């Protein structure tokens, strides 16, 4: 048994259509390795300033007959300094007309996030802690989990296939891979962290110059562009004719030439062999305003988000921490044999 | 863009 789910490409980010509740009322929430709570707006949420965080469906737990309120509090805040606070609840979550019940997840009454989020990483990476460090509520089975516990998937493990820049659609899939979406054979990757979905980042390979890593990085599904630390991102900016821009008090972008020569490729090579290849393309991000930012930028994180991940194939295996990875092949064609 | 929990 697998479960198939389909991607929107939204443009920052990939979301899924995902109900809950008796009545199943329908969100459609970001699909996030990169978090591990799900949560959704409740449709008394107040949003952030002038956030329309509404107009990707609410959730009122009073019209569900099996929403449990567990009394405590909810609080998350992300990479981007976005965060949402509500309470936790447990309901019946259905995904592509498969139903687990019980399911732990926060019913959000403010934040400043766009629409909800599903997050499928670790356990060990959830939101549990107060402002404070404290932890406020025990650690649980998020979605994964409890789709394994429920016995509609195998193995916690979930195949990512964000598809092609210009596709409208993409695919997730839980407890299965389809053996179609790539080139060559998956290389599996070990998961280098406790609490985050990262592996070896052995290399990059960009206008002919190798870059030595050696470190983890992120493979986030949640996070728009490319991180990388400031002196390794100086480096690749160096070559790549990027420019650093102070954009606010704290904050520093890389901008390139809008007109950019994209006609070459940046491999990334990982620990155990895998080797993925990205047109440049995905680095030359279009502003508003007849700018450009850059596709990597500096961070004291290192994260590989979606211009990278839309050229892999990805099979996440949080039982075996590993992450397996291959050349993507974008085609309709599939072969999906359950993980 | 946006950064997803660090």
């Amino acid at each position: 048994d697998s479960i198939s789910l389909s991607l929107i490409n939204e443009g920052p980010s990939y979301a899924s259509k995902v109900s809950v509740g008796s009545n199943k009322q329908q969100q459609t929430v970001i699909i996030d390795t990169g978090s591990s709570d799900f949560w959704v707006v409740d449709s008394n949420a107040q949003c952030g300033k002038g956030v329309d965080c509404k107009s990707s469906g609410t959730f009122t737990p009073s019209s569900s007959s099996s929403y449990k309120n567990l009394g405590a509090a909810f609080t998350i805040r992300y990479g981007d300094g976005s965060t949402s606070q509500g309470t936790w609840g447990k309901d019946t979550v259905t995904i592509n007309g498969v139903s687990i019940t019980g399911q732990q997840i926060a019913d959000v009454t403010q934040t400043s996030v766009d629409q909800g989020i599903l997050g499928i990483g670790y356990t060990s990476n959830e939101a549990v802690y107060d402002t404070s460090g404290r932890q406020t509520t025990p650690n649980y089975d998020n979605v994964p989990v409890t789709l394994k516990k429920q016995g509609k998937i195998r193995t916690n493990a979930y195949s990512l296939y964000l598809n092609s820049p210009s596709a409208e659609t993409g695919t997730i899939i839980f407890g299965g891979v389809d053996n179609a979406k790539y080139s060559g054979k998956l290389v599996a990757e070990q998961v280098t962290s406790s609490q985050a979905l990262t592996i070896s980042l052995a290399s990059v390979n960009l206008k002919g110059s190798s870059f030595s890593f050696g470190d983890g990085a992120l493979l986030d599904s949640g996070t728009t562009l490319t991180y990388f630390p400031s002196d390794f991102a100086a480096q690749l900016a160096d070559k790549a004719g990027a420019r650093l821009v102070q954009v606010a008090r704290d904050q520093y972008l890389y901008f390139i030439d809008c007109n950019t020569d994209t006609s070459g490729t940046t491999v990334f090579n990982f620990g155990n062999g895998a080797k993925i290849t990205v047109p440049n393309t995905e680095y030359v991000y279009q502003n508003g305003d007849g700018t450009c930012l850059w596709g990597i930028q500096p961070s004291d994180d290192t994260i590989l988000g979606d211009n990278f991940l839309r050229h892999a194939y990805l099979l996440y295996n949080l039982d075996a921490n590993t992450i397996s990875i291959a050349q993507v092949k974008y085609t309709t064609d599939s072969s999906i044999s359950a993980v | 863009x946006v950064v997803x929990a660090x």
